[PDB]
């Protein structure tokens, strides 16, 4: 059986501007199998009921998903994405960087 | 220009938890427009783009029947392949199927494809001649033998070259204002000094459609790149895409680096500097 | 329009 670890990007739909509404995105891609747990965090605590896109896959059969929720960037708030998968010996946390 | 209608079907067996999970998504170019998820009492094919609501009740009924039948067929396929490989009931396994058309600039059928994957690896593939198959191993040769017995390539050739091509034309018309409207990227360069000697230059491309784009940190020959990083094109979540390219440059050599951006929505390629 | 499968693997 085949295993591929997810590639993770945490970003926003629009360039972040403190106080203005936006969308926090976590894009997992290139992983296999499809079973994957993805959470969005506000200051280390899971954001309530985040949404995600429909399961699709690439030319090499690896899956990709977009997990997203509405959020408002703040200078003090630290957002992140927490990913759990078969290929990870422990959940991987990726900080949100407003210039990446 | 080139256009494609693609369906991506995924079936994952649940050991001890019931019948397999089945998910189907349809794409027109880089735009998802339909979805089917069998994890419901009465699962239905549902639109995933607003312009698909222009289709009547019978259309959705027909796709719902097609998708529910596919889900059952894939449940049989999972049991069949599990028997081919002498695999127990305790293992969860995945069968994937991608299917669809591609049009050339001339608007006619250009290339069709039908491919099967078992557990993330190639299994059975219809070749571009649309008459032969490629089996990855001994098991898939049995599936190829079944496909030849049933003239499966003949039925696929008629779907890929005709039924699929006709409906792609119908979808490009309904989603005309969004599918055929190119969104050029909005581009800007940011600057971050890693240290007193060096600095990062990051060229941004935001909100473009379709996903095909090229971001290049061109250089006048005398730049001494310390590091570089291109990120995979990622969905913005509103139908458009994002991408950036970065380069670590000696501070004082910023002007030797230009960012070249290519995209179908651009009347000319865009060059921009910090 | 998706394709209702014709044969079994």
């Amino acid at each position: 059986m085949i295993q591929r670890t997810p590639k993770i990007q945490v970003y926003s739909r629009h360039p972040a501007e403190n106080g203005k509404s936006n969308f926090l995105n976590c894009y997992v891609s290139g992983f296999h199998p499809s079973d994957i747990e993805v959470d969005l965090l506000k200051n280390g605590e899971r954001i309530e009921k985040v949404e995600h896109s429909d399961l699709s896959f690439s030319k090499d059969w690896s899956f990709y998903l977009l997990y997203y929720t509405e959020f408002t960037p703040t200078e003090k708030d630290e957002y992140a994405c927490r990913v759990n998968h078969v290929t990870l010996s422990q959940p991987k946390i990726v900080k949100w960087d407003r210039d990446m | 220009g080139s256009h494609s209608l693609k369906y991506f079907h995924t079936s994952v067996s649940r050991p001890g938890r019931g019948e397999p999970r089945f998910i189907s998504v349809g794409y027109v170019d880089d735009t998802q427009f339909v979805r089917f998820d069998n994890d419901a009492a009465s699962p239905r094919m549902v639109p995933r783009a607003p312009w698909m609501e222009q289709e009547g009740s019978e259309y959705w009924d027909r796709e719902t029947r097609s998708a529910r039948d596919t889900a059952q067929i894939f449940r049989v396929n999972l049991r069949t392949l599990r028997g081919y490989y002498n695999q127990s009931e305790a293992g969860s396994h995945t069968l994937q199927w991608m299917h669809g058309c591609e049009l050339g600039p001339d608007g006619r059928f250009l290339r069709g494809y039908e491919q099967f994957a078992y557990d993330g690896k190639d299994y059975l593939t219809l070749n571009e001649d649309l008459r032969s198959w490629t089996a990855v191993d001994t098991a898939a040769q049995i599936s190829e033998q079944k496909s030849n017995d049933a003239s499966e390539a003949e039925h696929q050739r008629a779907y890929l070259e005709d039924t699929c091509v006709e409906w792609l034309h119908k979808y490009l018309e309904k989603g005309k204002e969004t599918l055929l409207h190119l969104e050029p990227p909005k581009t800007h360069v940011t600057h971050h000094p890693i240290s007193d000697h060096e600095a990062t230059l990051r060229c941004w491309a935001l909100g473009f459609y379709p996903a095909e784009i090229t971001l290049t940190w061109q250089q006048d020959g005398e730049g001494h790149t310390q590091d570089t990083e291109l990120v995979e094109t990622r969905p913005a979540g509103d139908g458009t895409f994002q991408k950036w390219a970065a380069v670590v440059v000696p501070s004082g050599e910023e002007q030797r680096y230009t960012c070249h951006v290519q995209h179908e929505g651009l009347p000319e390629p865009v060059t921009l500097r910090w | 329009r998706m394709y209702s499968p014709t044969s079994i693997l």
